[PDB]
């Protein structure tokens, strides 16, 4: 298992409060893959919240999390960051850090169709939003 | 969303098929990925780009897509092949989203 | 010379000595008889003549030609990496073309079964046009070139041209050419053909990216001695107009005087990669930038060299702005995005305006007490004194040279798809099978070897840059294949376009 | 006489946009299809090979010369507008507050193929005998036409792709042009003005430019 | 040696034949910049978070000599002898000298400082003749040799900019260490010199035309269209052709047309005439590069105003010099000097005027002939134009950027475009460390002796006259 993704910043947060999640990537060239965050609610199926391009220029978000969440990455530090604002009880889930399998670069363009497929995941960090 | 049967059942050594129905925007015009997840563990990629599969994945797992529906077939079913299966594809509509299916829990009887 | 004596050897390699590179490429070819040894008129009337913009008139010929215009003909992925990483410039010097190992096979089909035997007395006519008397078809980036991979056997493309037309009709000024009317060289199974060509002096292609931008040339530590108007009014209110000037300095860098300004622009529509961000209508032709000639609209493809997108943007590309290559296996009509390869010309962003942006703003009125100052956007700007610009980049897949058209005058003859403009490019090489017996002939084809050699002159990298440069590298990770190699079925594919611009220079 | 380029006295047997081989495909692709079909949310990107079937989308190495548009005049008077537009509708350049008519101006095609009657207002020399530059159409734009189209905005889900016409177009890298044909009644040489700089000193009424003429 | 002079004082201008050999000499003072240290600089370091003003670059301890301005080598009398008797001029040769180097160390105790000589200390100087460093001498910067010979000038700090995204630096951005260049080291008895050959440039025209482009006629066999209608009424369409002659000189045929134009907004010196709103940046003509907007200052050479109008000047379309003692911010109109380009009007369009009119449609029985204004015009075949005039306070040369192509490389602020201009002359004081500790430490030495140097510079340029 050469590729390795770690998540930190998980915790218990009261509703309305905002917390920040981080993922440390190693074992691959980070800026050449588009990362994404997928959340799994307890006893529920996987749900894709947001993805970011390798350069960081373009980001996508699920409608449920749009405008409250913001995804960013620091290519120099090989980190994927997910900042969540105006949290609610509906957000309690286990958040995963998923790496985009397709590899691309500056010669080409970022294609959301092709580059969001995720070959490897992360252990995930449980996030709880309760009063 | 991508629709999947809640559960699927099989006997060891018997072929089992899991399928997801989708709209034109997702399954119809985009590649479909298959993820196998066992509870308490991060998901694993079984099939990507409709029928392709990653290294380190057994030959029995086969996936295909026709029209707006994609089917994942398992042959030589084993006890270790019992888990939840998630169907995923890119969705062009509603601003562009990666969509996961509802999930299917395959149970190996006997 | 003899039936059982080979007329040439196999030469493929690339020896690099000093400031020059010599590339040698040998292939195997097959030339069928085209049009059953007939010259035949062609026009859209045969295809129905649907559009006025698509109207054409011309002739198809029995002749065939050899084409090595694309860069990958002469360079391996390793030789191209060795070129683009180590050099600021290159350009072709000499050319040598050999044609040998001629074999003429006669196809004998008797009662449905077919047997192929040698015809030892057949000839293959070949000539080159060194006076540039025939139409020059080698500059349109056409298919049918030598294969990238040395073990591929390629089919020779059929030579045909076009002349003046009105609709599908001809006109009194139209020209017709019979290539039989040139002197040619005939070749039996032991004969061979060769010629040498001398490229005319051209400027070195600039395989580098600027490490500075045109608006940032100034020393950021010192204030300019020039002045700029900072305030037109003292404060909000009536009769507050005033003239106040401030020193142009590093705190405000947009107003400082500059000696030079970015190159010309002709805007392209920008298409977003995410399909839901695009307009829900068909705008590929309607929203396209185009130019008109003799009452016919032609798309401005690729057009003037401009930056594809602004820095920090990876999801947008000009509608007709950059060259698009198909991946191998890709279909002729309406293929998906993954099959194609859209090149990026973001290297030239520092000196050129973005293709999808306006050049700037101009005042369209005189400001006065009665009327407020007004500006409007420049969608296209021609050459101005003081402009500088970068030419479009050259690709491993893309074309090498073009023929500068023959006209009273031109400006910056460099071709718009990239490469070296020449008023005397390498001459076309025309080859055909001699008809062997009148409409009834013998089913016949020929094959052999083609070796080509080009001497390239290099411009070395003198840079004093302290930190390490960006280089084209092969990524290291496990995969089912290695890039730029064959797969399990014997198919040699090129996964991505390789630009020439990695090293940097000052502006 | 100082060295001058040979005046061209020939007409092209080809056009700038037809230089291609009609029998062969390009290896370049273009964007053929932006929508799968009719209906809401039918957005897609599809590419096709540029080739003999559709010749206007192919890549090209060169583009036609510059244009400064002249108003069109029909030899049949009834088709012309019933107003006085010789000066009011003239294409002109302004110098030091004075407006000078652009006569003849940049060399362009006097009329499109098949439209013998129409001619540019000030675009032709008139000896009356009105000369027409029909030969230059292959590499030059028509005098009475826009040079082409450019996009005026960024298309998006909210806004459609908008173009706008190019009435005048200066020199661009990659342009080629033909000068104005000399006539038997026309001038021979002209004196190039003495200035810091000039571009293509050839005189606009036809003939040879010279810095030190007779 | 210590007590011997390394050079003499040469200031004069000898006019012989078709050349003017000018020699200037000044006294300079070179401090220590950034404490002998390199520092990344960016807009974030200076704040302001303005996208158009974003920059990323480096500041170096080196100083540099700039003698680009015309006044360094010409006196007001030498400039009068030049412009009255000559049509044109251009530089030919260059001779630079740096001599009489004196190093001064400053010892400090509490609030009283003692300034003494250090004979051992040396100054590092080198020129870049391969043009491998970023070239800042063409940005019309301050720090040039003063116009008056008795003045003593301070040498400005060297700095350069590189690629950026915001205040951040992209991968392509480069870093140059000037210490990685071979240089010469001068003590109190050492001098430095080098010679330079100006590449061939055209003579800068120094005359105003006595004729105008459109009036070149003598007061033709060509005809023009005089009348499109016979008179008032319906169906009056007609075609009439009159002789082009001295009676109407506007419609005659012409071989050449004026140069290109990019319109500047017009600003009146009387404030009541100007609009009562802030239009300095909003109303300004500009050009966009990579999402950043740069003001089009000065831009294409054009006449500042129509003849007979003296109260109007283009907004950005001229060089504005300050009078002696003028402040750095928000100074009134009497504190500055605005240059004018009236002389070039004969061949050039006015900066505040449209280039002309073009046909935007086809006329017909149902459609009138329409025109539209050309607010910017590129080059056309047959254009002629004058470049911008050189001023006694203005720059001399600029470095033509190294690019695939350019047109008419002559710089927009005036002067001679050159691919290999006079080389940059870089100079710094060699850092002299203070006492190091007696126990070894691997960290670089941050403690230095406060130091500066002073000396003489003489530059000699040979000017050719037409």
């Amino acid at each position: 298992s050469e590729v390795q993704l770690l998540e930190s910043g998980g915790g218990l947060v009261q509703p309305g409060k905002s917390l920040r999640l981080s993922c440390a990537a190693s074992g691959f060239s980070f800026s050449n893959y588009a990362m994404s965050w997928v959340r799994q609610a307890p006893g529920k199926g996987l749900e894709w919240v947001s993805g970011i391009s390798g350069s960081g220029g373009s980001t996508n978000y699920a409608e449920s999390v749009r405008g409250r969440f913001t995804i960013s990455r620091d290519n120099s530090k090989n980190t994927l960051y997910l900042e969540m604002n105006s949290l609610r009880v509906e957000d309690t889930a286990v958040y995963y850090c998923a790496k985009g399998m397709s590899y691309y670069d500056r010669s080409g363009y970022f294609w959301a169709k092709y580059h969001y497929g995720m070959d490897v995941w992360g252990q995930g960090i449980t996030v709880t939003v309760s009063s | 969303v991508l629709t999947q049967p809640p559960s699927a059942s099989g006997t060891p050594g018997q072929r089992v098929t899991i399928s997801c129905s989708g709209s034109s925007s997702n399954i119809g015009s985009n590649y479909v990925y298959w993820y196998q997840q066992i509870p308490g563990t991060a998901p694993k990629l079984l099939i990507y780009s409709n029928n392709q599969r990653p290294s380190g994945v057994p030959d029995r797992f086969s996936g295909s897509k026709s029209g707006t529906s994609a089917s994942l077939a398992i042959s030589g079913l084993r006890s270790e092949d019992e888990a939840d299966y998630y169907c995923a594809a890119w969705d062009d509509s509603l601003s562009g989203n990666w969509v996961f299916g509802g999930g299917t829990k395959l149970t190996v009887l006997g | 010379d003899g039936v059982g004596s080979s007329s040439g050897n196999w030469h493929c390699d690339s020896q690099w000595l000093g400031d020059r590179v010599i590339t040698t490429s040998t292939r195997t070819w097959a030339l069928p008889t085209y049009n059953n040894h007939l010259y035949k008129q062609i026009s859209n009337s045969t295809s129905g003549g649907s559009s006025n913009d698509n109207a054409y008139f011309g002739y198809s010929t029995p002749w065939g030609y050899f084409d090595f215009n694309r860069f990958h003909c002469h360079f391996s992925p390793r030789d191209w990496q060795r070129l683009i990483n180590n050099n600021w410039g290159f350009r072709p010097k000499r050319l040598n073309f050999k044609l040998f190992n001629i074999q003429v096979k006669e196809v004998t089909d008797n009662n449905g079964v077919k047997t192929i035997a040698n015809n030892l007395t057949s000839t293959v006519q070949v000539f080159t046009d060194s006076d540039y008397q025939l139409p020059y078809v080698l500059g349109s980036a056409h298919e049918g070139c030598l294969p990238p991979f040395p073990a591929d056997v390629f089919m020779i493309p059929q030579y045909g041209y076009l002349t003046l037309n009105d609709g599908s009709q001809a006109v009194g000024r139209s020209s017709f050419y019979c290539l039989e009317y040139f002197p040619s060289q005939m070749l039996r199974t032991g004969n061979n053909f060769q010629f040498s060509y001398e490229f005319e002096n051209v400027p070195f292609h600039s395989s580098y990216a600027h490490s500075q931008s045109l608006d940032r040339l100034m020393n950021p530590l010192i204030d300019q001695y020039l002045y700029y108007l900072s305030k037109t009014i003292n404060g909000s209110g009536q009769n507050q107009q005033t003239l106040k000037f401030s020193v142009a300095g590093p705190s405000n860098m947009a107003v400082q005087g500059r000696n030079y300004i970015p190159g010309p622009s002709y805007r392209q529509q920008r298409v977003s990669t995410t399909v839901t961000q695009n307009n829900n209508s068909e705008f590929a032709w309607p929203g396209a930038s185009s130019w008109a000639l003799n009452g016919r609209n032609s798309l401005m493809n690729p057009g003037p060299a401009m930056a594809s997108h602004k820095e920090g943007e990876d999801r947008f590309f000009p509608l007709s702005g950059s060259l698009i290559f198909g991946k191998q296996g890709t279909g002729r009509d309406n293929v998906d995005a993954d099959k194609v390869m859209i090149t990026n010309e973001e290297e030239i962003k520092t000196t050129n305006p973005v293709a999808t942006e306006s050049y700037g703003q101009v005042a369209t009125n005189h400001q006065s007490a009665q009327a407020q100052a007004q500006t409007g956007w420049v969608q296209n700007q021609g050459i101005l004194p003081g402009m500088v610009w970068q030419d479009r980049d050259v690709y491993l897949q893309g074309p090498i040279w073009a023929k500068i058209p023959h006209t009273d005058g031109n400006f910056h003859p460099s071709p718009l798809m990239g490469g070296f403009g020449m008023k005397h490019p390498p001459p076309q090489i025309l080859i055909k099978n001699t008809p062997v017996p009148l409409n009834s002939f013998i089913t016949q084809y020929s094959t052999g070897q083609v070796s080509v050699e080009i001497e390239w002159e290099l411009q070395k990298e003198n840079s004093k840059r302290w930190n390490p440069e960006i280089q084209y590298t092969s990524n290291y990770y496990k995969s089912n294949n290695v890039e730029f190699a064959v797969n399990t079925e014997g198919v040699y594919s090129e996964p991505r376009p390789i630009g020439t611009r990695y090293l940097t220079r000052n502006l």
